[PDB]
């Protein structure tokens, strides 16, 4: 094993991805702003997000 | 035991979070 | 000293009225929206608002 | 700082006292 890789955070757009991945199964309201909830976390990981999405569902 | 409770608290904000009503 | 009080870091509403107070000295363009920026910090105390209104007075 | 908030609490208890309404 030689390249070593770091992966950090995610950013503004890459929130934005994982939060329309995340929903693709559950159908939901198209007056919810996905881009207003990735302006606003920002030390949020991918778990972080899929959390917010199950406890909505919920 | 409130202490370990306490600390699964959520974020400290995040409290009335509000969309922009936009029309 | 008998009275305990806790200040905590400053709210959505009370960083508007800092980046407000902050400001009066110089003139700003009235195209700035100062809610945006106290919607986008979480864990900014006063401090680090005043940090940034020097810098961009700088 | 929020732990040593909490250490200022009151006694885990004591809400709702009444005194008995006795006539």
């Amino acid at each position: 094993l030689d390249q070593l890789i770091y992966i950090p955070l995610p950013d503004e757009k890459s929130r934005v991805a994982i939060l329309k991945a995340n929903l693709r199964k559950s159908p939901v309201a198209k007056d919810v702003d996905l881009e207003f909830l990735a302006k606003m976390t920002n030390g949020f990981s991918g778990a972080d997000l899929t959390e917010i999405c199950q406890r909505a569902c919920k | 035991y409130e202490m370990f409770a306490q600390t699964l608290q959520q974020s400290r904000g995040f409290g009335s979070f509000r969309f922009p009503s936009g029309n």
